């Protein structure tokens, strides 16, 4: 197995992918504990024998600061299972949120759309790119999130990239508009 | 700081072994969190953490070069708080890990433990 942990939305997903491929799809059951305590591994109730190959974690791992230990088991008449550990502000991949632009005569409308605890530190990050320059914009997270671009030109395309910051960091697709 | 996340990440890149291996291993060391005025703790802490790991039996258990810049990081964030009860009970602590490793005779598992510990502690007393 192959697992990959990221943050989508505020949620925590897990997801993993198998080296071979089951004609049928193949039915998981995830158990995890952490290494701070001697206690059993737990099944994620709704990560019990489903065909999903994603779990919402986000009630189960609430700490950032302990070892998740997980153990994955499948059904593909073949039974496997992937054991991984992970610490989540190192390993977590934080993906970029949703977000719309509006162009007006001299600036943009950058609306990044967060849903309604929290447990990262993290940052949102603008960029703004024309004529083959970016500038980073770091605006001083619950519901949608207005940040303008001002002091912008006509005949002159915009291009707008956001993503959060914590390491390496994932990038939005470009939204672009030139002003009216 | 990034100091402090470093820290973190070299501690995850010395695992040896699979966790999952070594669950029953595992040992609530009963870190008493609710001492984090504060910094001459930390900087007991972080002291601690250094003596714990140079011992010969953690040169044995770890990596030489991510030792080294365990070390460094280490060393880096006690110049940086130098500059700038509670600490009985981070002693006592770090009694119970040093006795955990002797009862288990340094093995590879109880090494796990205490460094997925150790990262725990680390996180908590520096957030």
């Amino acid at each position: 197995c192959t697992f990959k942990i990221s943050l989508r939305n505020f949620r925590s997903i897990l997801s993993w992918e198998l080296k071979n491929h089951s004609i049928v799809p193949t039915h998981y059951t995830l158990l995890y504990t952490i290494m701070s305590k001697p206690e059993d591994l737990k099944v994620v109730k709704n990560c019990a024998n489903t065909t999903r190959s994603f779990c919402d974690l986000t009630d189960e791992w609430r700490s950032t600061h302990e070892a998740y230990v997980t153990v994955l088991e499948g059904f593909s008449t073949t039974l496997f299972s992937c054991s991984h550990n992970f610490w989540l502000a190192i390993d977590m991949s934080f993906e970029p949120p949703e977000f719309e632009i509006v162009g007006f005569t001299n600036h943009i409308n950058v609306m990044v759309k967060f849903p309604s605890e929290l447990q990262f530190d993290l940052s949102l990050v603008i960029e703004e790119q024309s004529e083959g320059i970016v500038k980073k914009h770091k605006p001083e997270m619950s519901g949608n999130f207005t940040y303008i671009i001002d002091k912008l030109i006509p005949n002159t395309n915009y291009c707008v990239s956001v993503y959060l910051e914590h390491q390496a960091v994932i990038k939005s697709p470009l939204k672009c508009t030139l002003l009216p | 700081s990034l100091g402090s996340r470093r820290t973190l990440m070299l501690l995850a890149q010395m695992r040896r072994i699979s966790l999952f291996s070594c669950l029953k291993d595992r040992h609530d060391f009963g870190f008493p969190q609710e001492e984090f005025e504060t910094i001459p703790v930390l900087a007991a802490m972080i002291a601690q953490i250094f003596n714990l790991f140079s011992t010969k039996d953690s040169s044995a258990a770890w990596d030489e070069t991510l030792l080294d810049k365990f070390y460094t990081e280490l060393y880096q964030q006690l110049n940086d708080l130098e500059a700038c009860d509670s600490i009985l009970a981070v002693r006592k602590y770090f009694q119970r890990i040093t006795l955990y490793l002797k009862e288990k005779k340094y093995s590879p598992c109880a090494w796990e433990v205490v460094r997925a510990e150790i990262m725990r502690s680390f996180s908590l007393s520096t957030n």
